[PDB]
RNA sequence: UAUACAAAAUUGUUAAGUGCUGAUUUAACCAAUAAAAAUAUAAAUAAUUUUACCAUUAGGUA
């Protein structure tokens, strides 16, 4: 029994299998960059918060100023990016 | 079956036998019915004479 | 121990003695008691307590706590004591008491057949539920296989003193299956019937109440 | 199912090998053939000589 | 309506106070409530010597029915020893 | 009291502080719980702390006591809540008010001879009582104090 | 509109069937889901490799020449299929040949790389939970495909639906670990498909989280399934899903539209589904139906998609089962169709359908507002008998509820006189205040009718209780004794309403004065109309309209007591200042009439999810104790058993 | 050759700490779990399951 950064208290097997390697500000840290700090609950951050969580969060985006929601599942496994972004994009080329 | 409960069975049938002529009683007498025959006898089977 | 904390779920103040002074309260008075300015007006005799002979009356609030107790309480302590806050013990008991409502005989009545039958039954569901969490509870497993026999026993001796309520059960509960023989071997040897005469329970059926003993 | 089905066969060949009694010791059958290497690799192609 | 009553406890109608359980000793409760049931008019109380229920059941020696007195139903639950 | 739970957290500034508590609140009051008392008993200097945060191993912190009346279920998700907030240090729970610690352990006896029913209705400082307070000042609230403390600056 | 859909879809399926027949006769006008799953489960079952390896055990003529050779002296190892077993009794409890222990996850885990999950899941002893289940199968690093994914998720589900209510959090979040950790396990291959979200969306709908599992696991699949085309094909078992999901939560419109979604994408729909869109029907019509009462969908057109979703459901040839009638039975009575619910039972009976105490339940309950029916019900109740179904309290309920809307009495004396008695079960308060006021309000009460209600108000006294209709009841019972003429019953029950504490009601002393007026026979006199109208002034209890009329049928019945003439004058003063201040007169309101459907009528059972199979099969490794020695031992057996032993007593 | 009778508990939870992948040791609250069919004569009332670094392992160097 161990607690991820003294945190989140889970068993050690578990632990040393999926939930270390698969933190959003350990695996991805460039992903876990653009976490928003205030419209995210202070008990969600990415050094507890998982991969996969599909539950959807908000983003601050960091090519420009847009706050939006997404999950972080969809963020990182699927690919996810910032629709001003795509959108701008698009429109541009 | 065990031997041993043959008096507390005796003793629940006689309750249950009093209780019911107690309760149910008879209602009214009924007319006998002629007895048929019995296909189960004893012994060795008959020849068709 | 078992008993007196069974007796003190089922009944009120069994534990309060002529003195009206616990043990507890003997050594430890000021964990006991405290200083309430407020004095007990508006608590006068209870005039409902008619309807509330044992705990089993009143599942819906916290401690056992009759609804007329709270009138002159705000919403914030009726929430406080409502059904969301009662703790596992209580659910556990209130869930047991609405089955004795269903098929209890008396005020007071704790050991009718089907009372147990449901009870052991209750019994069997928490165990395997915390097995379902705790796999690796050699002493559960144990308790768990005893209380199956007992609900065995309980419910064959129900089925064969009172069918409606068995069959009620059976009906309610969707184990149709839940006295079944377990092995072709003996149940050929008609040792699965015998247990009916062995028990004492041959001859009980009322045959003229629901057939034709001619 | 494939794999299962060869290893009961395998289970129920190792129940009929049961009835040849306790196998014998290793320099019977290492004494049975004199086959070598060569012979033995010689089936599939001949392998160059080493340089 | 008819309610079968199995097993000699209840045959003899034990109450089965302690909650939940059937197997657990009743005799101390019921001498109790025996002795409540006594009446303290003329209200001449019961002696201790051991009774029987029905008249009929007392000693045919006559020295012996001495030391036995017709109680109604007081006469159960008699004794002091329990089961040892 | 159903629970306590006393929370060692970082002295971040006020507007952070206020944030974590409100977050607690909001928590708390939307998983159908209720707040008995929420107090603060300012920063201390306890004799070891090592932040999971920052991870700086220094003695600096504040103590907060927080009363609240939440089911099993709900109570799970509040634990969680204030275990996994960047902010607690340190979440102590007590869940043993309702009961007597240790009657068990204590004797047989006292096993089944308490009333759940006072510890319930008494708050937390009740249960556990602070070194200031006394039972002196428990009978001088009774007392009629304010027109006794009259001469208590006499000399 | 599901009927347009249907054969809209059936005539664009039938469209695109012959435009591609003529680029490249007759078809299904929908695609079946389950029939290629079918065809390869019978073609595995029909391959030569399985049927070699279910094969019987080999007989001794088989095996060889009578015994004594080792290796051919028994028959060979022989191999069972769980689920399609060629033997019957696959366990024994022999001496030498248990098999039992040998049924454990620790067998099994020797062939995990080869292993059904499903099957391990549902024919296994001792398994661990299922995240350590999970976390094997990665150790063992197995390339896990939908299927097993889908087991693991529904094994899970399983342990969620058989917790408690206030229990189910823990194993949601258990689910949703162990769905992130597939989600993220990259080696071994792992593939989370429409199955595995499919049961996620159970598991959210068993747990009771609409907006954790609608928004969240299907937007999911939805998203799979647009941005790989054909490689995420929802199934049925996807809607079903959220079909189930929708029942659970409530949801009626995204219900309806996930059906409409299934009939257009030409696929047919499950017998499950169509209960659960009959079920969100009838959940639709009772809140119209309140919403009414209170007094937006038509009515009409609500009703019309009932019965075009009945329609439908032979439209697609899906046989339909108690479930399916129970739900059809439930929607017309939402809907107010007594002559449908008729008719479907009558349905349900003809051909083969075991109609369960709730199709019974809604039977009764439809014809609630239709009068001549007694008859009906009184065959109901004798037919319950043959079909091997019992009455319970839910059903007298009902029945006394019928009884009591249609005022009859006598109907109510009859079903308590024939067949309730025989049931010896403790009535509820909810059951005596029905027939209490089918009693009251019957024209041409009887005595019988008082010594019942008294026989229901003792029992129910005797019997424990947890709602409080006591007042009510009482009132009801003062009223039967007025019609009566009861006055010492009347008076009587003052003592036990004092003994509940509950307070007297002008309602309750109204009955009492027309009960003295109407009982000149038995007694009743100036003097008990001075002490019924001493209350009034003494309990400071506001006089009536129905007061005034009922002391002068009193008045009119037994003379002119100054005392009767003064109040009759103040009441009749009292009266007139009421009616200045207001507008109408006050009266005493009559007490309303239960009419709640069965499906919320105070079930007095929680659950029980016990298994006989489980229990038999000593799942999660039950454990007796058994006798040691004692059973085995039977001393020397030297000489003959003589009483006393063979040294009766000795001396150390 | 025949006979002679030669429940101070478990599971889980949590806290610290050593290790440095499994691991890994102690303590505490809380949660669950103690009795409950007929009969002692009733001839089998009974189940077929479960459980630091080296040197040698306690010696040095750090
Ligand atoms: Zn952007």
């Amino acid at each position: 029994h161990i607690r991820i950064a003294n945190r989140k208290r889970v068993e050690m097997f578990v632990a040393k299998r999926f939930h270390l390697p698969t933190r959003l500000a350990t695996a991805a840290p460039d992903i876990a960059a653009e976490w928003h700090d205030e419209l995210n609950p202070m008990h969600m951050y990415p050094a507890i918060i998982g991969i996969g969580h599909v539950q959807p969060v908000w983003w601050k985006c960091a090519i420009c100023s847009h706050s939006y929601q997404m999950s972080v599942e969809k963020r990182v496994v699927r690919g996810g990016g910032c629709p001003q972004c795509v959108v701008n994009g698009k429109r541009a080329v | 079956l065990k031997a041993g409960l043959l008096g507390h069975y005796q003793q629940e049938a006689f309750e249950a036998r009093k209780r019911f002529e107690e309760s149910t009683t008879y209602p009214g007498p009924i007319r006998a019915a002629t007895p048929g025959d019995t296909r189960f006898y004893s012994g060795s089977l008959e020849s068709i004479l | 121990p078992v008993q007196k904390k069974r007796q003190e779920q089922m009944l009120y103040g069994v534990n309060i003695p002529e003195t009206r002074q616990m043990k507890f309260e003997e050594q430890h008075p000021l964990l006991a008691g405290a200083l309430r300015k407020l004095e007990g007006q508006p608590k006068g005799f209870p005039f409902w307590y008619r309807k509330y002979p044992t705990r089993r009356h009143a599942y819906e609030y916290r401690f056992s706590i009759p609804v007329e107790m709270l009138d002159g309480y705000n919403d914030d302590v009726k929430k406080a004591l409502s059904k969301g806050m009662m703790s596992i013990q209580e659910k556990q008991f209130a869930q047991e008491a609405m089955y004795m409502e269903r098929y209890a005989e008396h005020d007071f009545d704790t050991t009718s057949p089907a009372v147990l039958a449901v009870k052991r039954a209750l019994k069997c569901r928490v165990l395997r539920n915390h097995l379902l969490t705790n796999p690796h509870n050699n002493i559960i497993k144990t308790v768990l296989a005893n209380t199956e026999r007992k609900l065995n026993h309980a419910l064959r001796r129900l089925r064969k003193v009172d069918f409606k309520k068995y069959w009620e059960i059976i009906r309610d509960h969707d184990v149709q299956d839940i006295l079944q023989p377990p092995n072709l071997v003996t149940y050929r040897q008609g040792s699965y019937w015998k247990y009916d005469w062995n028990a004492g329970l041959a001859i009980s059926t009322n045959l003229a109440d629901v057939m034709d003993p001619r | 199912t494939q794999e299962k089905l060869a290893a009961a066969i395998q289970e129920h060949v190792q129940d009929a090998y049961r009835f040849s009694g306790p196998t014998p010791d290793q320099p019977r059958n290492r004494l049975a053939d004199p086959v070598t290497f060569e012979d033995a690799n010689n089936m599939i192609a001949p392998n160059a000589p080493a340089a | 309506g008819h309610r079968l009553l199995h097993g000699k406890r209840e045959r003899e109608g034990s109450l089965f106070a302690v909650a939940n359980d059937v197997k657990r000793d009743e005799r101390l409760l019921r001498q109790q409530l025996n002795a409540l049931l006594e009446e303290e008019v003329p209200q001449t109380p019961l002696v201790d010597l051991p009774g029987v229920e029905r008249r009929r059941d007392l000693p045919a020696d006559p020295i012996t029915r001495l030391f036995f007195q017709h109680k109604g139903d007081h006469a159960l639950y008699y004794g002091t020893y329990d089961k040892p | 009291v159903f629970y306590s739970f006393v929370l060692v957290m970082k002295p971040r500034q006020r507007r952070f502080t206020s944030q974590a508590l409100r977050e607690i609140g909001v928590a708390v009051y939307s998983n159908g719980g209720l707040i008995r008392s929420i107090t603060n008993e300012g920063i201390m200097r306890p004799y070891s702390r090592f932040r999971d945060a920052d991870n700086t191993p220094l003695t600096y912190a504040r103590y907060i006591i927080l009363q609240l009346d939440m089911g099993e279920e709900e109570m799970g998700k509040v634990d969680k809540i204030i275990r996994e907030h960047q902010d607690v240090l340190m979440a102590l729970k007590l869940n043993n008010l309702e009961r007597p610690v240790g009657i068990r352990s204590g004797n047989k006896e006292l096993q089944a001879a308490y009333f759940p029913l006072d510890t319930f209705t008494r708050l937390e400082e009740e249960i556990n009582w602070s070194p200031q307070t006394s039972a002196d000042i428990y009978t001088q609230l009774e007392m009629n104090w304010k027109e006794f403390s009259r001469t208590r600056w006499s000399s | 509109r599901l009927a347009a859909a249907a054969v809209k879809a059936a005539e664009w399926y039938a469209a695109e069937n012959r435009r591609k027949q003529k680029g490249g006769c007759t078809a299904p006008l929908w695609f079946d889901d389950t029939e290629q799953n079918l065809l390869a489960r019978e073609q595995h079952v029909r391959s030569p490799a399985y049927r070699e390896l279910h094969r019987p055990a080999l007989t001794n003529a088989a095996m060889g020449l009578y015994g004594g050779e080792p290796g051919f002296e028994k028959a060979h190892r022989v191999w069972v299929d769980p689920d399609r077993p060629h033997i019957k009794h696959i366990y024994n409890q022999t001496a030498l040949a248990r098999n039992l222990r040998y049924a454990r996850y620790g067998y099994f885990k020797r062939d995990m790389h080869l292993l059904d999950v499903d099957k391990l899941v549902r024919h296994a002893r001792l398994l661990p939970t299922p995240g350590r289940l999970l976390t094997d199968f990665l150790y063992q690093r197995v390339p896990l495909p939908d299927k097993s994914c889908a087991a693991l998720i529904r094994y899970q589900r399983q342990q969620i639906e058989m917790l408690e209510v206030w229990g189910r959090h823990a194993s949601f979040q258990c689910a949703v670990e162990m769905f992130e950790r597939m989600i993220v396990t990259n080696i071994p291959p792992v593939e989370v498909g429409v199955e595995t979200h499919g049961e996620m969306v159970l598991c959210a709908a068993a747990c009771g989280k609409w907006e954790e599992g609608w928004n969240v696991y299907a937007n999911r699949a939805r998203e799979l399934e647009k941005e790989s085309p054909e490689s995420f094909i929802l199934n049925t078992f996807f809607f079903d899903a959220l079909l189930t999901l929708c029942v659970a939560a409530g949801r009626v419109s995204e219900g309806i539209d996930t059906l409409e979604e299934v009939i257009k994408r030409n696929l047919r729909p499950r017998g499950t589904m169509l209960n659960k869109a009959m079920i969100l029907y009838s959940i639709l019509g009772e809140q119209m139906s309140k919403h009414e009462a209170s007094r937006l969908c038509e009515p009409e057109e609500v009703e019309k998609m009932g019965l075009e979703v009945w329609s439908l459901f032979d439209f697609y040839q899906l046989p339909r089962t108690t479930a399916s009638i129970e739900a059809y039975m439930r929607m017309c009575c939402a809907f107010n169709k007594p002559t449908l619910v008729l008719k479907a039972q009558g349905f349900a009976d003809a051909s083969d359908i075991r109609l369960s105490i709730e199709c019974f339940h809604w039977l009764v309950y439809a014809i609630r507002g239709v009068a001549g029916f007694g008859d009906y019900v009184m065959d109901v109740l004798s037919q319950l008998r043959p079909r091997g179904l019992t009455p319970d309290f839910v059903l007298f309920t009902l029945s006394f509820m019928y009884c009591a809307l249609q005022r009859d009495g006598e109907l109510a004396l009859a079903i308590f006189d024939q067949h309730f008695v025989h049931q010896n079960m403790n009535p509820t308060p909810e059951m005596v205040l029905l027939f209490i006021q089918a009693c009251s309000n019957c024209e041409e009460p009887t005595a019988v009718m008082l010594e019942r209600s008294e026989t229901l108000i003792k029992r129910l006294e005797a019997v424990g209780s947890s709602v409080d209709l006591i007042s009510p009841i009482y009132d009801q019972f003062l009223e039967l004794c007025a019609h009566l003429g009861a006055v010492a019953s009347g008076f009587s029950a003052l003592k036990r309403i004092v003994g509940f504490g509950k307070p007297l009601t002008t309602r309750m002393i109204n009955s009492l004065l027309l009960a003295n007026s109407n009982a000149i026979s038995s007694n009743g006199s100036l003097s008990m109309t001075e002490e019924l109208v001493g209350f009034f002034t003494l309990l400071k209890i506001r006089p009536n309209a129905d007061t005034e009329i009922c002391v002068n049928l009193c008045r009119d019945a037994f003379g002119e007591s100054p005392v009767v003439n003064d109040f009759i004058k103040v009441i009749g003063e009292s009266l007139q200042g009421d009616s200045e201040k207001g507008e109408a007169p006050q009266y005493d309101e009559d007490i309303p009439v239960i009419q709640v459907p069965p499906h919320e009528l105070r079930q007095l059972r929680t659950e029980w999810k016990l298994s006989p199979r489980d229990i038999v099969l000593r799942r999660f490794g039950q454990h007796t104790k058994p006798p040691g020695k004692a059973a085995l031992d039977v001393g020397s057996m030297r000489g003959s058993v003589i009483p006393f032993g063979r040294s009766p007593g000795e001396q150390l």
